[PDB]
């Protein structure tokens, strides 16, 4: 193995094997050091993360597998709490870019070329930086304080960023098209998809997204006492619990799959309910019921399972039985579509996405970039991180007069480890999380979740096994495969 | 000493004081013989005494179980601001009343009005004001038509009300003024004798 | 009285006792040493305490929020009549926030920027009526709030119609004795048996 | 204040000498407006009128040229993001034959 496979399944190859060998040794700098070589939001990332990695540890041959985000959390909230790292920075080479939208993608985009010695603007069209880790995240599982921490050390070295200044609506992209060397739009998916039925546009159905967002902003909103969230991803949950915090009785949950086949993470959907939102079942839209303009029930049809389809779900089918629900709101969180707004002279597909060159992320525009949830749709933030990276790195290579596209790497790989080849190995158990009881979760907003301690996380990190090759970085063989282009 | 100026926090004739005190702790009070005449009361003589209490709070507590927690300045702010946010989205427009005391500064005052706006609410009110003094409805001010300065040319005073014992520096102004002062009788409780 | 704080209390109770009102924010008074009064509020949904001290409303809230005394705070006190006095702090706040500072940051995550003492005296003459002025007053002499003027309705009264409003009043019994709710004054005169 | 024309730049002048800050949005890369784009060479040394309007910009008057108001910047985000706007466009059109 030239490198782990809890570093391979991250999307980001964000050297997990490395920086948890250096907690193991006590070095706490050393591993931001090395985690911060791939994103500029180390704690954020490490708390909200779904860690792919995490499911491809070996120590799973043997019991649960290392708690590789808690630690990157840890680290990076003990370095955050000390002495501030600044990695360094190259020399002015005197070149422009504008990145356009303060999200994930965005934010390492700018981290990566102002590294590299470039100028990086950042236009933002909301009061504060972070995108939908701000304005979509709840504040129960994400601290706001600790994005704007981080933001502050990014504008530290030496990052511009313009607030309340929107592409398209405020200024032109011609502008920057003419006022800087280089542009990588990062906007990200903000429009939010409707129910699909009849009797949709009634007033008192609004979109998740925007509920999420006028809760961050404090704004005042209307709940009422019955709420119906229709949808499974992600966004339905945190709709959810956090109506159930903004005093709402009881809050059901409706799809069309079972428990099984939830997009949502399985720790989300038990927290949710732990907390007291009652999920209703193998249930899709069809009439939305309302008086004098304002709606008051939700008809639906009750499905049944099938078979599954090519993705490993089961598929529902009707069944002919209605049923309908009282409701005081009806919050629609099926998921996420792109918009493009008023920018215009854009290539966009047929489901809004930004389309671009694959593995140069050049738009149809010249000296125009895309990247992140623009190109993807809706994905988990390190998607968004690894992209803005491999776009940077792009965008520097280009503006040297050649670009180059991204292109992955070959490694070693083995694949015949099973339990048995592990049977010699001690067994000691994961580290348990901390989570605040559920009697002062449903009513407050402060953290589910508290971070590992010192001891906690020595515990954790010197559990691993060890899996890639100590030689790897000296090694002359796999230098020469990558260098001949030969494959593994 | 040090000494600072300032003026009394208990009624509305609101003398003048200097503060006399020796780093974090205030040791005595007197009247200002410069920029006024120079009297107080007891209560503005020795109720500063509240300052040096032990028994004050210093920092914000959240109760959790039937107790009070402990907590910082930055999650004291955002429980209180999403409480009210919940209470706001659960029960509409007009839930939420907010009760002040008359002994905050102008600037306090005008920023909890803000905060009653804010918050979709117009029950701003304080149990000491309880509705003004009605002077309001027939004149258009709630307010005094003429200042103290002026107690020392008129030629008759009537007073109304126990303005001596609640109010006695205006009393000792009265009194050294010189002028005719009459008390309304006590024996005239009802307002038919007004009539 | 002049920002606003001019509504009776028994709107606030039968507001408590109807279902309207769920939410209630104290700012430095004691409604609760009465017993009626603290079975008026036992029946709310949140309550928030402003005090200096752990009294009987605080103990009944569910967050109390600290506050710093009249030596510790800048701002101005509107007098009797209409004049309007600076109040200088003679130490620093023993709590680490003034009370102006955490109204500040509260109105800063509601959404509303204000920096210091200076935009606020600003926002207070540019929305205040009869403060015009107040932003360069200099307190430090004698500043009265319409236009300056020690004597109102020197040009017709401030009526709708410019007219004193004149109405019948009724048969009224005998005066009934006043309460104190502010928690200073209710502290000074039980601290006052402790001699 | 829209335009570095003489409108626009005495406005910027004499309200910045009430102690506000004053920022210039000019279309063209240079300014002066139509005393450097209407008047010749002969009549007006542009280098005078450049060396005034540097000691203009010494007093703290930030120019920012190449920015059209209504095609690069809306004059909304003007609107929202400034206590005052003063339109000091001019005429710059050619009337026909
Ligand atoms: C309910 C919910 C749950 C989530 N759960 C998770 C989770 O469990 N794990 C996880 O990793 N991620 C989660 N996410 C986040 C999401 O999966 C990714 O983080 C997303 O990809 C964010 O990256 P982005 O590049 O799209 O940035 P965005 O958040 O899309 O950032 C775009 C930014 O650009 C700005 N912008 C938009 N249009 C313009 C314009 N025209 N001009 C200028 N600026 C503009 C936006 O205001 C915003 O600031 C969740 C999100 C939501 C809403
Ligand atoms: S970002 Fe996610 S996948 Fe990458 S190391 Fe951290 S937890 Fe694992
Ligand atoms: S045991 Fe360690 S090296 Fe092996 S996959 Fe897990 S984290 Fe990576
Ligand atoms: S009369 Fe007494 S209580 Fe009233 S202001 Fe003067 S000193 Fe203070």
């Amino acid at each position: 193995d030239c490198r782990p496979p809890c570093m391979l399944a991250c999307p980001a190859q964000t050297d997990c094997q490395g920086y948890v060998g250096l907690i193991a040794n006590g070095q706490y700098e050393e591993a931001l050091k090395l985690i911060k070589d791939k994103m500029p939001i180390p704690a954020s990332i490490g708390k909200i993360c779904p860690h792919p990695c995490e499911t491809a540890c070996r120590r799973e041959l043997v019991e649960e597998p290392i708690s590789i985000a808690q630690l990157k959390s840890f680290v990076a909230e003990v370095d955050l709490n000390g002495n501030q790292y600044q990695p360094p920075m190259k020399p002015a080479t005197g070149k422009k870019v504008a990145v356009v939208g303060a999200g994930p993608a965005g934010l390492t985009a700018a981290y990566f070329l102002a590294r590299d010695g470039h100028k990086v603007v950042i236009y933002e069209a909301m009061p504060h930086p972070g995108g939908m880790l701000r304005y979509g995240i709840p504040q129960y599982r994400l601290d706001k304080a600790l994005l704007d921490a981080e933001v502050a050390l990014m504008t530290k070295m030496g990052i511009e960023i313009i607030y309340n200044t929107k592409i398209g609506d405020d200024v032109s992209l011609d502008y920057l098209h003419d006022n800087y060397d280089a542009v990588f739009l990062g906007i990200g998916s903000w429009q939010s998809q409707g129910l699909r039925c009849k009797g949709e546009d009634m007033e008192g159905v609004l979109g998740g997204i925007d509920f999420l967002r006028e809760v961050t902003m404090n704004s005042n909103i209307t709940l009422g006492g019955k709420v119906l969230v229709v949808g499974g991803g992600n966004t339905a949950m945190d709709v959810a619990r956090t109506s159930k915090r903004l005093g709402a009785e009881e809050v059901t949950i409706i799809y069309r799959r079972t428990i099984d086949e939830m997009p949502a993470e399985k720790i989300e959907i038990h927290e949710a309910q732990e907390e007291g939102v009652k999920f209703q079942l193998l249930v899709a839209p069809v009439e939305v019921l309302g008086e004098n303009g304002h709606a008051k029930a939700l008809k639906c049809e009750i499905m049944r399972l099938g078979e599954p389809d090519a993705s490993g779900r089961r598929k529902p089918e009707p069944t002919g039985e209605t049923v309908v629900y009282e409701a005081d709101r009806i919050i629609a969180a099926i998921g996420q579509k792109t918009v493009i707004g008023n920018i215009k002279d854009i290539a966009t597909d047929k489901s809004g996405n930004i389309i671009v060159n694959g593995g140069a992320f050049t738009t149809n525009r010249d000296k125009v970039f895309a990247g992140g949830d623009a190109v993807t749709g809706p994905k988990i933030a390190i998607d968004a991180i690894a992209q803005g990276k491999n776009a940077a790195q792009v965008i520097d290579s280009y503006l040297n007069g050649c670009l180059v596209p991204h292109a992955d790497s070959q490694y070693f790989t083995q694949k015949d480890i099973t339990a048995a080849d592990l049977a010699d190995r001690a067994k000691a158990p994961r580290v348990s999380l901390t989570v605040e009881d559920a009697e002062v979760r449903n009513k407050s907003f402060m953290q589910v979740a508290k971070t590992f301690t010192e001891e906690e996380a020595l515990r954790e990190s010197k559990r691993c096994l060890e899996c890639g090759c100590r030689d790897y970085f000296e090694c002359q063989l796999i230098k020469y495969i990558q260098d001949y282009d030969v494959s593994t | 000493m040090d000494s600072m100026a300032s003026v009394c926090g208990y009624c509305g004739v609101g003398c003048n004081v200097n503060i006399e005190y020796k780093g974090d702790v205030v040791f005595r009070v007197t009247p200002d013989r410069v920029n006024d005449d120079g009297w107080l009361c007891q209560r503005g003589k020795f109720g500063l005494g509240h300052a040096n209490d032990k028994a004050r709070l210093t920092a914000p507590v959240i109760k959790r179980n039937g107790q009070f927690v402990k907590v910082d300045w930055n999650e004291a702010n955002l429980e209180v601001v999403k409480r009210l946010q919940a209470v706001v989205a659960a029960y509409g427009k007009d839930s939420i009343g907010v009760v002040v005391s008359p002994r905050l500064t102008n600037e306090e005052l005008f920023l909890a009005g803000k905060l009653a706006d804010a918050v979709n609410t117009t029950i701003k009110t304080s149990y000491s004001v309880d509705g003004g003094s009605g002077l309001g409805s027939v004149l258009g001010y709630d307010a005094s038509t003429n200042s103290f300065a002026e107690l020392d040319n008129s030629d008759f005073v009537l007073t109304l009300g126990k303005v001596k014992e609640n109010h006695p520096v205006l009393d000792f102004k009265i009194r050294l003024s010189g002028v005719c002062s009459v008390a309304w009788p006590q024996s005239l409780a009802n307002t038919a004798d007004m009539k | 009285v002049d920002m606003g704080f001019v509504m009776p209390v028994s709107a606030v109770a039968q507001g408590i006792e109807s279902g309207k009102i769920k939410a209630l924010v104290v700012i430095g008074e004691d409604p609760a040493a009465y017993p009626q009064e603290s079975a008026l509020l036992q029946k709310l949904s949140f309550l928030v305490v402003y005090d200096m001290f752990m009294t009987k409303t605080a103990t009944a809230a569910d967050m109390v929020v600290p506050l710093v005394s009249s030596a510790e705070v800048n701002g101005t006190y509107t007098r009797s009549d209409r004049r309007i006095q600076a109040v200088r702090a003679a130490i620093q706040p023993k709590t680490g926030k003034a009370t102006l500072q955490i109204l500040i940051e509260t109105l800063k995550s509601l959404g509303i920027k204000y920096d210091t003492i200076a935009d606020v005296r600003a926002a207070i003459a540019s929305e205040v009526s009869n403060y015009a002025g107040m932003d360069a007053a200099d307190f430090g002499t004698t500043v009265y709030w319409p236009n300056n003027k020690n004597v109102l309705y020197t040009d017709g009264f401030a009526t709708e119609g410019q007219k004193a409003i004149l109405a019948a009043v009724g048969d009224v019994p005998v005066f009934v004795e006043k309460k104190k709710y502010d928690s200073v004054e209710m502290n000074f005169v039980n601290g006052r048996q402790s001699l």
